[PDB]
């Protein structure tokens, strides 16, 4: 213990045919307070790899520094750092899991949800999720947060079990957590309209989005409701 | 400490083919001492039977107050209570204490005697009714009944098949209750006729 | 739970029910409740399962050192306060034990220990342990002589935990009987309380209370 | 109060009750008698907390009294303990309720039975052929189990007691001060005045 | 919540964001937090929904038998009723209201009512979780007898920036305008003003 | 802390310290022991050299280690009354965990681990 | 130790009226209680109330208030309103301060035209297009904010409705079984589409449990009395 | 203040045959009202012919069989590729699991194999190391449902013989690998249907002299 | 523990100690012997919580023991009294302290006195004529206030002690199961069997 | 308290009030808040004093080290340090720590560290309890590139609206300029500030 500070909120994510989609927004909370509105919150680990991390802030800068030292660590007295001795997203994950849950033994835990998005070096798509308990499972989507209530429901009728992968393109996947993204806006207090989201694909690689925005928003109907019951005016 | 687990005990009620049956064990307790084996739990008005688990003052008081309620429904309906209608009865007179309550889980059990149908209903301690078709559980041991029951049950079983069903529920229910068993009684409910059993189980 | 043990002329009756239980949910009716230490040793379960379970398999180890040490059979004495001595420097931690060491040597003759958590140590003749302790205390206070015969004795264990088996919720499942003699104990069967209390009623004409 | 055991035997009731009041420190009595009578056929052991176990008896005998003469009847004993189950079923519910548990050991003269009912404090009410309150029934109870006849004589019933007794102050922590026994039968209620 | 009463020179308008929120979950969306109490006299409801919209009912209730006894109410005596409800029950309720009105003898008066049950008239209020944010910018930019369409600006670059840094305020901001001329709603969406 | 292994093998397998430490023991005042049919006596030599000697307080030769136990030695006083001391503590010891006091060979047993053990640890000789 | 339902209910308007739909899931703890239990209620004839939260305070609540508004109908020979409902519910809700646990969606038809309420236990009440209540609202909410649109179709609003409800059965825990659907329209009586979708049958078992005859031990028998 | 510990969900069954023994559990995987994973698995096959399950709060459980399965890996190094008996390894789940006595592991394990005779064996722990071998025990949310139903059927209950009227037990006759699937199969489909968090799917990891099997069947989602 | 007493008179040192060991609901024994002889003339009684008694009684014993045979001397009750008082001292500010309450009664050779020492678990020591821990002293201490004389015999000192032992069979609530009394002299510790 | 810092075109800006209280107590009202942790390293401070005290010691003493073997730190270095400190010790710190400095590579750049130890490269950055009702003012007023003197005035009337509503915040305010020229103290009066 003691608490979470500085937030940020859901992490999204889902399998497709070819590889994961993963996205999250750019706010930092501080309460009710939206503080910090460019907060990155999904980090590339090589060209394979993208991390997803809620929660706590602090929590997430000081893992997102493992990271970058794990890169510069597999570096050392590897001549194939970049080729079959490079990083997988198997391996950034169990180092994660194995920290959060040594974390949480100790009572002294990370505050963090993160999922592990990637690409494996046969082509299997990577996508499992870890918590501040040491927590850990997987599944076609995966969500932190509101996410878990929200935007699973959605992106599970688009992959509702593993065979649906093959037959779920990337512009559908997308398609879906772009909308996913829009109806956390309307509904998460702790949510802003500027995310990232990134592609994890086994023939294009890493494809990282900045600056996204959330688009083809329905207000219109606000101007006819009126009162809460009786009011007609 | 907790009201409704000091006395222990359990319901259980079945529909059948053109019948009902409801069965309770038999055990009175204070937590961990047993007091009486033959504590019933199970009463009727008419043809209507009423089976009430929980706190055992509030079952005897209720089965005077429903004694009390039914009588003069009759005196001046001039006709039997029908489980329908005494359901409603039950819910009524549960919530009007909603914030101070009976601590209890009661049980109907009947056939219309008008339409024949045959006719199952429970509470919680608040008067919320849950008129299930297949089962209805209460007690200590509610979890073992429903997982008794859920596997062992089938739709429109004859009275005789009935009866090995519910017992069956209940005795291997209560053997995985410490609060409830000492004995049990299922009453088997036809149109016209009811037969009750008392069935022999472990005493410890 | 109900646990005894008591000692007379042919040694020590170890006698337990079978029953766990977590809240109201009863767990399991096969419960080992009797902790075969080594051939000559038994301890009583009751408390903490693993607790009992651990620490009485643990000092069997113990006195297995001992004698490969010594060249000679460990007392009752020792065995048992290995064992108080270890949970007394757990205490406060949360250890929770209530047992009887029970055991027959040379010099010591047929000796039983009650060893408990807080760290007590207590030899004596007749112990009872459990949330039925005193259902079978009743039968075994009133009952009790030293010269009963090791089939008397047997029986008098029996009925004292079906007594409690029958009136404490927490306790039944299965009766388990035990002979220690300096030879070593003997295991005398397990017994199920729902056929065993139905036998006892019809032979010893008891429980007119209950309908059979 | 502690102890209050009972037992029905095949022509009476015999009501067991300890005699010590303690408060707190110090014993303050050892001939304390925690009964009333409530009909010359009925009779009313108790224990609770303190005061409100004789405010209770007493507010009962004398509504017992009063429909006695009211009606130039003794009600039976099944009556009796309805009534009483009732005010007590009433009482957990009020502002203060009454801490009392109570046995009722009456001769009912209509169907020639003697009959036990056990009552504690929530009004849950039982007949038995052998009751008690507290912690008095975990110690007395496997030896009443294993001994208890339907058709014991008065006399048998007494041994059954005393050997209830011996067990209880060997066991039992605290001095009770030994118990105040008293028989309801066909010719009404006496005390035995050596036990 | 955000909401806010500007005076100005021709009336008085009321403004409120759209956000009801339970913990983190938005429940609502486009909530009407601006309510009538009267032809022109309106609220501003902050704090437990409950209790302001029982107020706001039993305030409307009063206006309506007051109006067929004695005619039109001033803005000064529905402030009265609403703080008489607040104060006396303060124990009971949690309500943060803003009592904004037009008459032709006073034209528009704004009175804000607090948690305590305080009456406190003045020529704009600002109330609820996001107008913590904004007392510095309205303290600077507020002007006495501004045109309609600058109270108008001021009531929308303010509830903005409520909305844009509290997380419990946010959706559309609505309006209400009370003039002679008679009773005017105005909403804007957020690709209007999140540009601001 | 001084961790010097002082006690080492000499090629020829053999280990000086402890061999020049029974020549302390050639040194030291005989002793003798002599056990009959129902009982053991301990003598002891008392070397002449030292009169003016108080023999009330002086160290005497055999010491109780418990009530049915004695000890008595030959080589360097100052080392023995730390083996008696071990002893004596060992002694009580045993008496409290296993509720029987010292076999003769249990204590012996002791003492001659305590010996063995100052054969190889460092720092000791 | 009442019950408290999981449930996902939700309320839809469209052209011509209002729709509303529920799930068929009564849970006790992590138990289920009851697999097909009807949580659509009537208030009124065109007017019809979805419940959650305690399951006793909502029945009771929209009986106690369905009773009066008959009464009030009676009284000033009229079709009773939604708003007359709504406000007899949350006076009613807000004087005991949220010690009735009553969540309600309400919707009907009436003279004045179709109306969607919500109402929350402490005496709130809110309007809208699309509602939502119960443990699996944010999954059927997730569905409504994607799908729902302006001028909405019976049919259209209708299938809405239900993919909501399916969003909680599937994704939600304490929602599940089966889906309820009332339609009410204006000009027309309300349809009740008991069981509208049955998508949770159980399959058949392995094996059957019919006990052959004798099995259970038996002490006593013996012949009840239930006639005079 | 931070919990340290959480609850998963799900629900095992461990039953021993003659000549064999079955470990099933479901493979939904919750927090609160909320599913994680419709397919999770909970029983793995941990090598030496031993199959094991650690349900509860995951992280624990997973750590658990991560513990054991290594405990194994070093077995066979320190002892000359000894194969570890199912009793060996009961002991040596004891005190990985009163290891941490005073900080537990919160799961309910159950092991199934065989045991040096070739007879089915299942054993059962709680979460602090005490345990029992054991021919028939259900673990998590839906053990008090599915054990009263298993005492009934598998080990025959309160079932006598018709027309002895209670005087003669049905016999206890030995059950097939075919008929304990049977059993299991509508152990885990009523489970389904009367608690919340059994569903989506069933596997069972079947234990013979042959190896270890595995079957695959799927539970109801809502 | 219970009940513990102590008298000092002319010529020796008189403790008495309860019976009973009770473990919540059950009486387990009626035969403990709560006492540790430290050395042949030094006796030390106790009292207090379970398990901690024993250990700590057992582990002065075992202290005074190896000084005894270090330097083959009896140490004065002065002297035992003193190391024990430190051990009670240095224990309440430990991580767990023992919850003993002690008394030491010896026969000091050397000055051809009595000596009662009264030694709290908070290492409170204070010499007396005689003392008490617990209740004990409460129902007693008047009594002895009142018969004791510095003066008196052993007999008289057993006399006096039985008079509080009835005091406290009749006013405690708890049955403690009779003493067993032990005498202190310069011949040495001796149990009186009868009592 | 009411602390901020602002780049500009020419480096950067520490602005700051004087208030210190304890309770309702003002315990110093002629406080500086505004620490130098390096010649052209500063920083604001905010939380509990002992704590912001002890972290700026540390930090000058590391930073004083760092440059007797490696020469003059970053900006973001002090940043870091100060960071490392928080973070590390976040369980047993309340501290929110404003760093501003200037460097002729970087020029003028603003880090903050909010509560639980996380850093923030913001343009200018505001904290304290303060700061709150001047978020919506900074939003809408803040340039970048502004001049010396636009950023003065720009941190005048900021922290003077802070000041004027909260009362933890009051005294004077205190300004640090950071540039190439480089280090100048400002100091303003209330008679100065509070009629703007
Ligand atoms: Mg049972
Ligand atoms: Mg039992
Ligand atoms: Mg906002
Ligand atoms: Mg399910």
């Amino acid at each position: 213990t003691q608490q979470p500070i500085v937030t940020g909120t859901s992490v999204i994510s889902m399998k497709y045919d070819n590889g994961v989609i993963i996205a999250a927004d750019n706010l930092g909370s501080y309460g009710s307070l939206l503080r910090f509105n460019g907060v990155e919150r999904l980090i590339p680990v090589g060209d394979n790899t993208v991390v997803g991390i809620s929660g706590d802030i602090s929590d997430m800068q000081h893992i997102e520094r493992l990271l970058k030292d794990l890169v510069t660590e597999n570096a050392y007295d590897n001549p194939l750092a970049d080729a079959e001795e490079a990083l997988e997203p198997s391996y950034i994950f169990e180092y994660l899991a194995t920290v959060m849950y040594q974390r949480r033994s100790k009572m002294n835990p990370l505050w963090n949800a993160i999922i592990v998005a990637g690409v494996q070096s046969n082509g299997d798509q990577f996508l499992r999720y870890v918590n501040l308990l040491g927590v850990t499972y997987s599944s076609p989507t995966l969500a932190t947060g509101f996410g878990a209530h929200m935007a699973n429901p959605l992106l599970r009728k688009v992959v509702d079990r593993e065979s649906d992968i093959p037959k779920t393109t990337v512009q559908v996947a997308e398609e879906a957590i772009v909308n996913a993204m829009r109806v956390l806006y309307y509904r998460d207090a702790r949510s802003s309209r500027n995310f990232s989201l990134a592609i994890i694909d086994k023939n294009t690689g890493l494809t990282f989005k900045k600056n996204l925005q959330v688009e083809n928003m329905k207000w219109d109907f606000a101007k006819d409701i009126k009162g809460y019951g009786t009011q007609k005016i | 400490s907790d009201p409704s687990s000091i006395n222990g005990g359990i319901v259980v009620a079945m529909t059948g083919k053109d019948c009902v049956a409801i069965a309770c064990d038999l055990r009175l307790g204070s937590q961990s001492l047993g007091v009486s084996n033959k504590f019933e739990k199970i009463f009727h008005y008419g043809h209507v039977f009423l089976g009430i688990t929980g706190l055992a003052t509030d079952v005897t008081t209720l089965n005077e107050m429903f004694r009390y309620k039914t009588n003069l429904y009759k005196l001046k309906e001039e006709r039997a209570i029908e489980p329908e209608t005494f359901t409603q009865l039950v819910s009524s007179s549960l919530y009007e204490r909603r914030f101070g309550p009976y601590f209890v889980g009661p049980v109907v059990a009947g056939i219309n005697s008008k339409s024949g149908k045959p006719f199952i209903a429970g509470f919680d301690l608040i008067g919320c009714i849950d008129e299930a078709k297949d089962f209805i559980v209460s007690g200590t041991a509610s979890d073992q009944l429903f997982g008794m029951c859920e596997s062992l049950y089938e739709p429109n079983l004859e009275p005789e098949d009935l009866f090995e069903t519910i017992s069956q529920a209940l005795l291997n229910a209560a053997d995985r209750d410490a609060l409830s068993g000492w004995g049990a009684v299922v009453y088997i409910i036809k149109k016209d006729e009811v037969v009750k059993r008392y069935l022999k189980m472990r005493q410890d | 739970t109900t646990t005894l043990a008591f000692r007379f002329q042919g040694g020590i009756i170890v006698a337990v029910d079978s029953r766990a239980t977590a809240g109201n949910w009863v767990a399991s009716q096969t419960v080992k409740k009797v902790i075969e230490i080594n051939p000559f040793l038994l301890g009583t379960m009751a408390g903490g399962a693993a607790d009992c379970q651990f620490w009485e398999t643990w000092l069997g180890s113990q006195c297995r050192l001992h004698e490969l040490r010594e060249k000679e059979r460990i007392s009752v004495a020792a065995a048992s306060k290995i064992l108080s001595n270890l949970v007394y420097q757990y205490k406060g931690a949360g250890l929770s034990m209530g047992t009887m060491i029970c055991g027959y040597t040379r010099k010591e003759g047929p000796t039983i220990y009650y060893v408990d958590s807080d760290g007590t140590r207590l030899k004596g003749d007749i112990f009872c342990v459990g949330s039925g302790q005193t259902f079978a205390y009743g039968v075994l206070d009133s009952n009790y002589k030293w010269d009963l015969s090791v089939e008397d004795a047997l029986y008098l264990g029996k009925r004292s935990i079906l007594a409690a088996a029958h009136r404490d919720a927490y306790s039944g499942g299965s009766v388990n009987l035990y002979h220690v003699t300096e030879d070593g104990w003997i295991y005398h069967g397990n017994h199920d309380v729902g056929e065993l209390f139905w036998k006892v009623k019809e032979e010893e004409g008891s429980f007119n209370n209950v309908i059979g | 109060m502690d102890i209050i055991l009972g037992i029905r035997v095949q022509d009476s009731v015999i009501l067991a009750s300890s005699k010590a009041v303690t408060r707190g420190i110090s014993v303050l009595k050892d001939s304390d008698d925690k009964t009333r009578q409530l009909s010359p056929h009925t009779l009313m052991s108790f224990a609770g907390e303190a005061g409100d176990t004789v405010q209770f008896a007493e507010y009962i005998q004398a509504n017992i009294q009063l429909y006695s003469i009211r009606e130039d009847y003794e009600l039976s004993p099944q009556a009796v303990s309805s009534f009483v189950r009732q005010e007590l079923a009433k009482s957990i519910r009020s502002r203060r309720p009454y801490q009392v548990n109570v046995l009722i050991g009456g001769y009912d003269k209509k169907k020639n039975k003697p009959e036990l009912y056990q009552i504690d404090y929530l009004g849950t009410k039982v007949e038995l052929p052998y009751g008690a309150h507290g912690y008095s029934g975990f110690y007395t109870f496997s030896l009443l189990d294993h001994h208890y006849r339907p058709d014991m004589t008065t006399e048998e019933g007494l041994d059954l007691l005393k050997l209830c007794v011996q067990e209880l102050e060997k066991r039992m922590p605290m001095d009770f001060k030994g118990v105040i026994v008293k028989i309801v039968d066909k010719d009404g209620i006496r005390q035995v005045d050596d036990f | 919540t955000s909401i806010m009463a500007v005076t100005f020179k021709d009336g008085v308008i009321l403004g409120a964001d759209s956000r009801t929120t339970t913990g983190a979950y938005i429940a609502n969306r486009v909530t009407d937090k601006l309510t009538r109490v009267h032809d022109k006299i309106w609220c501003c409801r902050s704090g437990s929904a409950a209790d302001t919209q029982a107020i706001a009912d039993i305030v409307q209730y009063h206006l309506e038998l007051y109006t067929s006894q004695y005619g039109t109410p001033s803005t000064e005596t529905a402030a009265s009723v609403f703080k008489e409800l607040c104060y006396e029950n303060k124990d009971n309720l949690t309500a943060g209201i803003i009592v904004a009105g037009y008459d032709d003898k006073n034209k528009g008066e704004v009175y804000t009512i607090p948690l305590g049950g305080s009456v406190h008239k003045l020529p704009y209020a600002i109330a609820g979780s996001g107008s913590t944010f904004i007392y510095g910018y309205c303290d600077k930019n507020f002007r006495e007898n501004m045109s309609k369409e600058e109270t108008v600006d001021f009531i929308k670059h303010s509830l903005s920036q409520a909305i844009k840094w509290d997380g419990s305020s946010g959706g559309v901001i609505r309006m209400v305008v009370l003039t002679a001329a008679g009773v005017e709603r105005l909403i804007f969406y957020p690709d209007e003003y999140e540009q601001l | 802390g001084y961790d010097r292994a002082l006690s080492i093998f000499s090629p020829d397998g053999h280990i000086f310290q402890v061999e020049y430490a029974l020549e302390a023991v050639k040194r030291g005042t005989c002793a003798v022991g002599v056990k009959g049919k129902n009982c053991v006596v301990l003598g002891c030599e008392r070397r002449s050299t030292l009169k003016l000697q108080d023999t009330r307080i002086t160290p005497s030769k055999v010491s109780k280690i418990d009530s049915h136990v004695v000890l008595s030695f030959s080589g360097l006083n100052a080392d023995s009354r730390i083996l008696i001391e071990k002893a004596r503590v060992e002694a009580q010891s045993h008496r409290l965990t296993l509720e029987d006091p010292v076999t003769v060979e249990y204590l012996t047993r002791y003492v001659a681990g305590v010996q063995q053990r100052y054969t190889q640890s460092g720092g000791v000789r | 130790k009442a019950t408290s339902t999981g449930a996902t209910i939700v309320g839809v308007k469209f052209n011509n009226g209002v729709v509303i739909a529920a799930d068929t899931r009564s849970t006790q703890g992590p138990i289920v209680a009851d697999k097909n239990c009807a949580k659509l209620h009537r208030i009124s004839p065109k007017i019809w109330c979805a419940g959650a939260g305690t399951a006793a305070d909502t029945e009771a609540v929209t009986q106690l208030i369905g009773s009066n508004i008959e009464l009030h109908s009676l009284y000033t020979s009229r079709e009773p309103r939604v708003v007359s409902a709504l406000q007899m519910l949350k006076q009613h809700l807000f004087k005991y301060q949220g010690h009735i646990g009553a969540y309600l969606i309400v919707a009907g038809v009436d003279p004045t035209g179709s109306h969607l309420f919500s109402i929350h236990a402490h005496g709130s009440t809110d309007v809208g297009y699309y509602l939502s209540l119960g443990s699996g609202s944010l999954a059927a909410m997730a569905v409504l904010e994607s799908h729902w649109k302006q001028d909405l179709t019976k049919e259209e609003a209708i299938k809405l409705a239900s993919d909501a409800i399916q969003a909680g059965i599937w994704n939600d825990l304490g929602s599940g079984s089966n889906v309820d659907v009332c339609v009410m329209e204006i000009g027309k009586d309300a349809e009740y589409l008991r069981n509208y979708l049955t998508p949770n049958v159980r399959e058949e078992k392995q094996k059957s449990y019919k006990f052959p005859r004798g099995t259970t031990a038996v002490l006593k028998e013996s012949i009840v009395n239930i006639c005079d | 203040q931070f919990n340290p510990y959480g609850d998963n969900g799900g629900t095992i069954l461990g039953i021993a045959g003659e000549d064999f023994a079955v470990l099933a559990g479901d493979t939904r995987n919750i927090t609160d009202y909320s599913i994680n994973s419709r397919y999770e698995p909970k029983v793995f096959d941990c090598g030496d012919n031993i199959v094991m399950s650690a349900n509860g709060f995951a992280a624990d459980g997973d750590a658990l069989v991560k513990r054991f399965k290594n405990s194994v890996k070093w077995y066979h190094f320190d002892h000359n590729d000894k194969k570890l008996s199912i009793n060996s390894a009961a002991r040596n789940i004891q005190h990985l699991l009163y290891g941490k006595r005073f900080f537990p592991y919160y799961v309910h394990t159950i092991i199934a194999g065989l045991d040096e005779d070739g007879k089915g064996a299942v054993y059962s722990f709680d979460p602090v190391g005490s345990y029992e071998r054991e021919q028939c025990r259900a673990g998590g949310a839906a053990a008090s449902l599915i054990m009263p139903f298993l005492d009934n059927q598998v080990n025959f209950k309160n079932q006598y013989e018709p027309g002895t009227n209670g005087k003669v037990k049905k016999p206890l006759k030995y059950l097939s690998v075919e008929e304990v699937i049977k059993l299991v199969r509508d152990s885990f489909t009523s489970a389904t249907e009367r608690h919340i968090q059994v569903g989506d799917g069933l596997e069972i990891l079947i234990v013979t002299k042959d190896g270890v099997r595995k079957e695959f069947y799927e539970l109801k989602r809502d």
